[PDB]
């Protein structure tokens, strides 16, 4: 069943100009990692090689190479969110889960991600799909309260 | 049950024939500057014995050809 | 001589304007793109590069080649900066020389110290750079490394273990600089992109998407070997034995395309052959079987000294020259008194020099009194060089591989330039990736049409045979619409004849609506091919065997110079009829006769001025009447009158036809010499047998495809003492002859006196210029790169009316798929020379490409064993079910002898030249265990045939 969806997003960016990118992300969203058993039909369909659809899958960041936890946690990492207090709140929701940074798992995965756009509400995190602002140490009990 | 010589006396009357002007002609040439002794000595047998299988160009051909010594 | 040859310059080279500059004080002139490197380089003065060199394009990752330039910013890269004019630059002062010792340190703060127990070691570009910048002290104290297998706490995750997968080169990336100079050169060289940069930054290492090299797409072809500077990728025959020090140039003994060598040695020893960065056919680059194959010659199986029979169920006797020499010229003189002097013969070898070849027809006409010589062009491209003859005037190509360069348009019928000519196919990516466009007429899914990045494609996937008829009605097309140059005819060709050319191929028999039921192709599809052929500027031709062996072959080749001819496309650079010869010196060995209705000129036999210069020059009479072919040879030894035959450098019964009739036909035969390397398949019927020598052992020329002479040196020393055209010559003097010869420089000297275009041709000039084009006579001295460009050689153009004649070997119930003969990239034709190499992984056993829907009904699947149950024989063989071929249609591969594949082969051939009908057979696969009744009995002949005493 795979193969058709996959199909179906080949299909979608068909004579598109340079329809890597967009190609990949949707495979992403769909599965939730690249995974090897489809970086040739990829290339078949672009006229590629599996070579350079692995370069590219592994230059960038946001595709995934294995699939994450059933939830996960993105924390900037960055200047400002450092400036207000981001190593102790990193701290707490690490000592909460029990999962450093970059340390992934079945139930979660906690990452860096080094900017929101929440530059102001300095202590930022991206959980699930939803953004969080002015995270001081009280804010990542609710943060796990809803996040098991 | 046919001879490997006049298979390829009939495949080359087969091409020239649609050739314009002289048809039997070239014919000739082509088997007295390519082929040997003893195998234009038994094509010539063949026509002079009125074989079967055997195109009429070649026939006509025939004597044309380069002299057996 | 030029600089490209010798020195690796830092950048290719650029078309323009003259533009002049100072490098570090001294005056240049050069091309305006030419960047400040190689101009620098052009100029003595050299400039510290390891990521920069000239196959590719320059990127700027190592950062050491930066120089001041008056009038821009900081300190610039020399590799990306193109000239100017009045542009002034410094090369060396204090703030470079400092930024370069930073560089190379932070390098070497990530390399190991094992220099002086590496492979690279005298041949590292890194190590050479690292003491010319002037390095002496690492002041990081690293942590993170990728060499260290042991860090702190634990192994070290970045440590990537060596690869020997590769049984000819090795990956250890511990000591990778990551250049990248590997990715670039199989992405803009070979063209097959095999090699990615996994990771961002630090984490960035090479790697083919897979486990192992061996796994990926890489094929061979050291190019990545060639560029990397690091002893990273590395040959493993320098891993074991030493770096060498000197270099000699020879050629490829293989696919005609000519790739020229340079030989490593370390005294007598062959450590490696790397690519010269010369010959127009190579311009640095190669494939497996010529850079890593070069190991027959030291195999155990290789016969070093004479061998007589006198009878060829008895076993062999290891015996001197003289003895031998004596038996076979016996034998020899009362076969000639008893039945005839027209009772002998000989069997060039394409593989062999010209020299030696001129030898043997001379041995065939001026000793042995008759003209029964031959090649093994009879079954490779004999119907080109009649169909081109009566055309055009000249049995020989018609450009370059450096024209490709410059077409826009690219029209290939029956070919597979990937597994036949690869370093060819490579120039053609190179022009496909640059906007160019193809068209493919083969039956069978090329590698070619799926090159990476490629243009636009054509494909016209038909049925095997019908090659002519596509022909003609794209002919139809372009004469039915007026789309034809008009000019051209009228100036180079003749117009009564296009006149009835026209009239003849605009009937609408002939057209693409018709032909779409017996061809399998579809109509709309050729249109448009055919529009898009006509319609360009450039357009270039390049076929194969797909046209010549069959029933239509010199007819198809017609019809291919027509098309050429009507649309304009010859006399120029980028387009012409390019037929892909294939061995080595088969133009050669054609030029040098080797045919039975010629001589050394392509001058037939009968003209007396030319038979009287000879009888003149070799003080001998001899014969006006044209010789026998191969199977002329075979059927008269079958019916008698043929005793004997010297076999020089030819399996004439595993790489020919009807293999249990050429079997039955050299066993009725008194005397059959061989003249080969090991124990050939001829050889389990045969009387005698003399070593030969191989190209590293020879010393002569080798005149390619392109109608180069590439020059052929000795680096070894002939194991069995003599080489081929000593061996020639002794059994000629042994016979009565009385030559003597002591070099083939004499031999070429005799040659350029008799036969014209190599008058002119001499060793030193080859040695100097590099190459030459044989049509070489006091006009074009410097050699004639491309024929026919002012006006035809025969003087005008000839139109000839092409048609389709239906095969005889049509499909039926019992024979209802259809057969096809072909190539591989790793093994060459018999694999004498290839089999006894470590290519046999990539392909160890021959197998079946059979469709899917063709295998459902009979039951077949990937890697079972199947019968070929054809007319003229039969044979056991494994299966591989893919779509690249269409639906009944298969092919095979005929490289192993455990597997008898050409006995399937029917006996059909050319009308003209009596090529073979190789690419059709009726045949029957079937599922089977039993391997066969066939197979059994030629094993058990040649295990009893095969043994010495
Ligand atoms: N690595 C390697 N290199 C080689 C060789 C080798 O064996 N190995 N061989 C050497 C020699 S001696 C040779 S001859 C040369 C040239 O060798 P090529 O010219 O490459 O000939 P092939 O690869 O046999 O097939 C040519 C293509 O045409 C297809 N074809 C079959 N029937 C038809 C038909 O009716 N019409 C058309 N349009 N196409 C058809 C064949 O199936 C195939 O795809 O290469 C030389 N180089
Ligand atoms: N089914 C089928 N049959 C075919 C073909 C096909 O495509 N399909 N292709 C046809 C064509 S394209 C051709 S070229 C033929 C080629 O087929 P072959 O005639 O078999 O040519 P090679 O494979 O080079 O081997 C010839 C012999 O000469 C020996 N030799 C090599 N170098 C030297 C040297 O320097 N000196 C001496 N004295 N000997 C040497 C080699 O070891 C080898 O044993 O096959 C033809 N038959
Ligand atoms: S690759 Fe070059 S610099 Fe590195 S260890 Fe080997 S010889 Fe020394
Ligand atoms: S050997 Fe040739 S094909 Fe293989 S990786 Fe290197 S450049 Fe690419
Ligand atoms: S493998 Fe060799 S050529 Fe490729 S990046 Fe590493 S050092 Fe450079
Ligand atoms: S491409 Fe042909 S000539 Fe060049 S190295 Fe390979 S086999 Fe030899
Ligand atoms: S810096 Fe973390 S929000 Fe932009
Ligand atoms: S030296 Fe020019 S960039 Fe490597
Ligand atoms: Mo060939
Ligand atoms: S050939």
């Amino acid at each position: 069943t795979d193969t058709a969806r996959l199909r179906a997003i080949l299909a979608a960016h068909r004579g598109r100009e340079g329809a890597l990118l967009p190609i990949l992300h949707d495979v992403q969203a769909a599965f939730g990692f690249i995974p090897e058993d489809a970086y040739a039909p990829i290339a078949a369909d672009l006229g590629l090689t599996r070579a350079e659809v692995a370069g590219v899958v592994g230059f960038y960041h946001d595709f995934r190479k294995a699939p994450a936890g059933r939830h996960v946690i993105k924390l900037c990492r960055a200047e400002a969110c450092q400036a207000m207090g981001m190593d102790a709140v990193q701290a707490r929701l690490e000592s909460a889960l029990g999962l450093r940074l970059g340390d992934s798992s079945e139930a979660v995965t906690l990452e860096a991600v080094y900017c929101l756009g929440l530059c102001a509400c300095a202590p930022a995190a991206m959980v699930d799909d939803r953004l969080v602002g002015r995270l001081d140490a009280a804010a990542v009990a609710g943060i796990v309260a809803e996040l098991g | 049950s046919d001879d490997k010589i006049i298979r390829m006396a009939n495949q080359i009357a087969a091409f020239f024939a649609v050739q314009p002007g002289d048809r039997a002609g070239p014919v000739a040439a082509h088997i007295s500057e390519n082929w040997s002794a003893p195998m234009r000595a038994a094509l010539l047998a063949h026509v002079a014995a009125q074989s079967p299988g055997l195109d009429p160009l070649v026939i006509a051909a025939a004597p044309q050809i380069r002299p057996v010594p | 001589p030029p600089l490209d040859w010798t020195q690796d310059m830092g950048t290719p080279k650029r078309e323009g304007a003259p533009v002049h500059l100072t490098i570090d004080g001294v005056e240049v002139t050069v091309p305006a793109g030419t960047s400040v490197l190689r101009a620098a380089a052009e100029a003595g003065i050299s400039i510290p590069k390891l990521c920069a060199t000239d196959n590719v394009e320059p990127v700027g990752s190592c950062r050491l080649c930066m120089v001041e330039i008056e009038g821009m910013r900081g300190t610039p890269t020399s590799c990306t900066t193109p000239v100017a004019p009045g542009m002034r630059v410094h090369t060396q002062t204090p703030q470079l020389q400092k930024l370069r010792r930073g560089v190379m340190e932070l390098y070497i703060s990530d390399h190991p110290l094992d220099c002086l127990t590496c492979a690279a070691n005298g041949d590292c570009e890194l190590q050479d750079m690292a003491g010319a910048v002037g390095l002496r002290e690492v002041r990081y104290q690293a942590k993170d490394t990728h060499f260290a297998r042991r860090d702190a706490t634990g192994p070290n995750p970045r440590y990537i273990p060596k690869d020997n997968s590769n049984p000819y080169f090795s990956y250890d990336p511990a000591k990778c600089i990551v250049c990248m100079r590997c990715v670039r050169a199989c992405e803009e060289v070979q063209g097959t992109f095999a090699l990615t940069v996994m990771g961002r930054g630090f984490d960035a290492r090479i790697s083919p998407a897979a486990p192992d090299f061996l796994s990926s797409d890489c094929v061979s072809c050291g190019a990545c070997v060639q560029a990397c500077p690091t002893a990273t990728l590395v040959e493993k025959s320098v891993e074991r034995i030493g770096t060498p020090e000197r270099k000699v140039v020879t050629t490829c003994a293989y696919c005609g395309v000519g790739c020229s060598f340079e030989a490593h040695m370390l005294g007598d020893q062959l450590v490696r052959m790397v690519p010269w960065k010369g010959g127009a056919a190579n311009r640095g680059h190669s494939c497996v079987k010529g850079r890593f194959a070069y190991g027959y010659a030291t195999h155990q199986d290789r016969i070093l000294k004479p061998m007589i029979r006198d009878k060829i169920t008895d076993p062999w006797r290891e015996v001197n020259w003289t003895e031998a020499l004596d038996f076979t010229a016996t034998r020899l003189r009362a076969l000639r008194d008893s039945h005839g002097a027209d009772a002998l013969g000989v069997i060039t070898s394409s593989r062999c020099t010209n020299e030696e070849t001129y030898l043997v027809q001379k041995l065939a006409r001026a000793v042995f009194g008759t003209n029964n010589t031959d090649t093994c062009a009879r079954v490779c491209h004999s119907p080109t060089g009649y169909g081109l003859k009566q055309t055009f005037g000249t049995s020989a190509g018609t450009q370059d591989f450096d024209s490709v360069e410059e077409t826009d348009l690219a029209l290939v019928i029956g070919a597979n330039p990937t597994d036949g000519h690869p370093v060819f196919a490579s120039r053609l990516r190179k022009r496909l990736r640059a906007g160019a466009k193809l068209i493919v007429v083969d039956p069978r899914r090329i590698d070619l049409l799926n090159t990476p990045h490629r243009g636009e494609a054509w494909h016209l996937q038909l049925k095997p045979g019908t090659n002519v008829a596509v022909m003609t009605a794209m002919a139809h097309v372009i004469v039915t619409e007026q789309i034809f140059d008009k000019r051209f005819i009228g100036d180079r060709c003749d117009w009564d004849e296009w006149a009835d050319y026209a009239e003849f191929v605009a009937n609408p028999e002939y057209a693409p609506e018709a032909v779409e039921s017996l061809t399998g192709v579809p109509a709309g599809l050729l249109r448009q091919a055919a529009r898009a052929y006509a319609a360009a500027p450039n357009a270039a031709i390049y076929y194969g065997l797909g046209v010549t062996e069959h029933s239509q072959g010199s007819t198809t080749v017609i019809a291919i110079a027509n098309l050429a001819m009507m649309t304009g496309n010859i006399g120029r650079p980028g387009v012409g009829v390019n037929p892909l010869r294939g061995q080595n010196n088969v133009q050669g060995s054609c030029d040098m006769g080797s045919f039975p209705h010629e001589f050394p000129g392509y001058r037939h036999v009968s003209d007396d001025a030319t038979r009287g210069l000879f009888e003149r020059t070799w003080g001998v009479t001899l014969s006006s009447e044209p010789g026998l072919r191969i199977p002329n040879m075979l059927d008269a030894a079958v019916e008698g009158r043929f005793k004997a035959l010297y076999v020089q450098g030819e399996d004439i019964l595993q790489s020919d036809p009807d293999t249990r009739h050429v079997s039955a036909g050299l066993a009725a035969m008194d005397l059959v010499i061989v003249h080969d390397l090991f124990l050939n398949e001829t050889a389990n019927y045969a009387h005698v047998f003399l070593p030969g020598s191989t190209f590293l052992e020879k010393d002569g020329t080798f005149t390619n495809a392109e109608r180069r002479i590439n020059r052929v040196r000795r680096v070894m020393a002939p194991k069995a003492g003599f080489a081929d055209w000593e061996v020639t010559q002794m059994l000629a003097n042994a016979l009565g002859a009385g030559w003597h010869y002591t070099h083939p420089s004499e031999i070429m000297a005799e040659i350029a006196a008799t036969t014209p275009g190599f008058a002119a041709v001499t060793y030193e000039m080859l040695d100097a210029r590099g190459s030459v084009q044989w049509p070489c006579n006091e006009k074009a001295p410097e050699g004639s790169p491309i024929m026919h460009v002012e006006g035809f050689v025969r003087g005008k153009g000839r139109f000839i009316r092409t048609a389709y004649l239906p095969t005889d070997e049509k499909t039926g119930p019992r024979f209802p798929l259809l057969l096809t003969t072909g190539r591989i990239l790793s093994q060459y034709n018999v694999g004498a020379q290839t089999r006894r190499t470590e290519n046999t992984v990539w392909h160890g056993e021959d197998r079946l490409e059979i469709h899917p829907t063709d295998a459902e009904t009979r039951g077949i699947r990937d890697g079972d064993w199947v019968r070929l149950a054809s007319r003229a024989g039969e044979t056991t063989l494994r299966a591989t079910v893919t779509d690249r071929v269409s639906p009944g249609v298969v092919y095979t591969t005929f490289h192993h002898p455990d597997t008898q594949a050409n006995v399937v082969t029917t006996d059909t051939s050319d009308w003209a030249t009596n090529c073979p009908e190789y690419k059709v057979t009726a045949v029957q696969v079937a599922a089977s265990n039993g391997p066969s009744d066939w197979q059994q009995d030629y094993a058990a002949q040649a295990a009893a045939a095969r043994r010495i005493e």
